[PDB]
């Protein structure tokens, strides 16, 4: 649900 | 509304897209200004490519001058991995002494891991410029065309930069020095010792001028790490196979006992390896009651992650000082200088078509 | 009542289909769909994109979606042009839809899907380095040529 740092 | 022109966090400083030229690098006399290359950098601040490679071919004439072994005294500050961490680096400084009055060995390992990999070779090559008798810098198994390309800082000087900066680079890191001899009293390396290299004059007949193959002498100084079990002689074989590496070997207590002894030499002085504490000490030797080896590791925080301190080994009266120091704030980039818009992008599409789908069902 | 006009790839029977669902989520048969009645579907409401889609497909700027605009919007995201689902894409972060990324709308775009994941300082700088690496004509923001050029090697934007 969220953009998650690689 | 919120403005979608102007900067949301407005007091976070904008790196300037001012390139310093040569004028503003170098003085009348050819000497760099290390404080205004510094305050630069720091700003993520770029140089004029000209200026770039100019400050990474005569650092690399330098180097080129120098022997395979170098012959350092004390006092001097021994440092260990940076692997980009410019902003550590200028705590480094701070907390060693000041280059114009110290002098200092780096154990190599310069770039990669890190995201300020060609600022540490700039202002590194430019302190070996401006001080080219006190500063001194060892090679590293990440100072290498292989290493470069499969970590970041081959992608790093495509971004900043361009790839003629990597290519000056790599020919560069070909000229740095792989070991050094301090105060005849301690053998200074990267990774270790070798199976084929028994004496110190066995490191002065290596060709260094080269990429370093995946096996030899040359590959052991860069790559080998002491044995897990260091000092708990369980393995009687001095050099074993390095299955944490994938090549070069482990090397046992009495292997490194059997070359102090032969060569009259006191201790090793190494880095390649990461420690909580900024450094290790393993087993003193019997006859001097001081450790046979220190791993020395000068990146705190390392890879943001390990909450680790760093140190660096302030040799001097007489006394070998471990100065630890924690890690400092740096500017952020996403993992190997991704873009906001490759970055999200993936995720974009992925959440507007989960929306639509559900709306037309 | 007069005929309705739209730009679509929809075939009739399509555009029928969809206008049955278009009726079920406008729960007041008001004839366009509000925010709350597109959050009223569970699916959409931790979903951090819904007001920008809903933004996009408004095009009069009104605040809700009428049938037209529900047509249209849902054709740029379905026998479309690799240009359209890239425009669309660039719409995303085109906050105020004048053609050009600026820093501002990037920054808020962002931090709408990366929530707390990131701190503001950190999310302001790599939003400035990415438009300081992106930008070739030195305006400050990015235009779709610029955008493209940076995406466009990247290849998973369709629905049924
Ligand atoms: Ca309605
Ligand atoms: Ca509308
Ligand atoms: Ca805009
Ligand atoms: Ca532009």
């Amino acid at each position: 649900e969220d953009l998650e740092v690689p | 509304k919120l403005s979608t022109t102007d900067r949301v966090v407005k007091a976070v400083p904008f790196p300037p897209s001012h390139r310093l030229t040569a004028k503003e690098v170098f003085d009348n006399d050819g000497k760099p200004r290390v404080d205004i290359l510094k305050a630069h950098l720091m700003k993520e601040g770029r140089l004029e490519e000209s200026v770039a490679l100019r400050i990474i071919t005569e650092g690399a004439s330098i180097l080129r001058q120098e022997k395979n072994l170098l012959d350092i005294d004390a006092p001097v500050t021994v440092c260990g991995d940076i692997h980009g961490q410019f902003f550590d680096l200028m705590k480094l400084f701070e907390v060693g002494g000041s280059p114009a009055n110290t002098r200092y060995l780096f154990l190599g390992d310069y770039v990669d891991r890190g995201y300020f990999s060609i600022e540490c070779v700039l202002y590194l090559w430019a302190l070996k410029i401006l001080y080219p008798k006190t500063l001194f810098l060892l090679r590293g198994n990440h100072e290498c065309r292989h290493l470069t390309e499969y970590f970041t800082f081959k992608q790093e000087c495509k971004i900043k930069y361009s790839e003629r900066v990597y290519d000056a680079c790599m020919d560069a890191f070909d000229c740095l020095p792989l070991a050094a001899l301090m105060n005849q009293q301690f053998l200074c390396v990267h990774g270790g010792l070798s199976p084929e290299i028994n004496t110190l004059d066995d490191i002065r007949k290596l060709d260094r001028f080269k990429e370093p193959p995946a096996y030899g002498p040359m590959c052991d100084i860069l790559w080998s790490d002491p044995l897990e079990d260091f000092g708990n002689e369980k393995t009687q074989e001095h050099f074993t196979h390095n299955t944490v590496r994938g090549c070069s070997y482990f090397y046992s207590y009495p292997a490194v006992c059997e070359f102090l002894q032969h060569n009259n030499l006191l201790s090793i002085l190494r880095a390649h390896e990461a420690q909580d504490a900024g450094y290790r000490m393993y087993r003193k030797s019997q006859t001097t009651g001081f450790p046979s080896l220190i791993t020395i590791f000068s990146a705190p925080n390392y890879l943001d992650v390990y909450n680790n301190k760093a140190a660096v080994l302030k040799y001097e009266n007489n006394v070998m000082n471990i100065r630890q120091f924690n890690c400092s704030p740096h500017p952020y980039w996403l993992p190997n200088f991704m873009d906001v818009f490759t970055w999200s992008l993936p995720f974009v599409g992925e959440k507007v078509t989960e929306m639509l789908v559900n709306v037309l069902n | 009542s007069y005929p309705l006009e739209m730009c679509s790839h929809f075939d009739a029977d399509e555009i029928k289909r969809l206008g049955k669902r278009f009726k079920k989520l406008d729960l007041d048969n008001s004839g366009s769909l509000s925010v709350e009645e597109f959050m009223s579907l569970p699916e959409l409401q931790q979903n951090p994109l819904v007001q920008r889609v809903i933004d996009i497909f408004d095009t009069d700027g009104n605040g809700e979606v009428d049938f037209k605009e529900f047509i249209e919007g849902v054709s740029q995201f379905s026998k479309g042009d690799k240009e359209q689902k890239l425009r669309f894409a660039f719409r995303i972060y085109d906050m105020d839809k004048d053609g050009y990324i600026s820093n501002g709308e990037l920054f808020q775009v962002l931090k709408m899907m990366v929530g707390n994941n990131l701190k503001d300082t950190q999310l302001q700088q790599i939003v400035d380095k990415t438009i300081i690496n992106a930008d070739k004509d030195g305006d400050g923001r990015i235009s779709f040529e610029e955008f493209c050029a940076v995406v466009g090697g990247l290849d998973k934007m369709v629905v049924d």
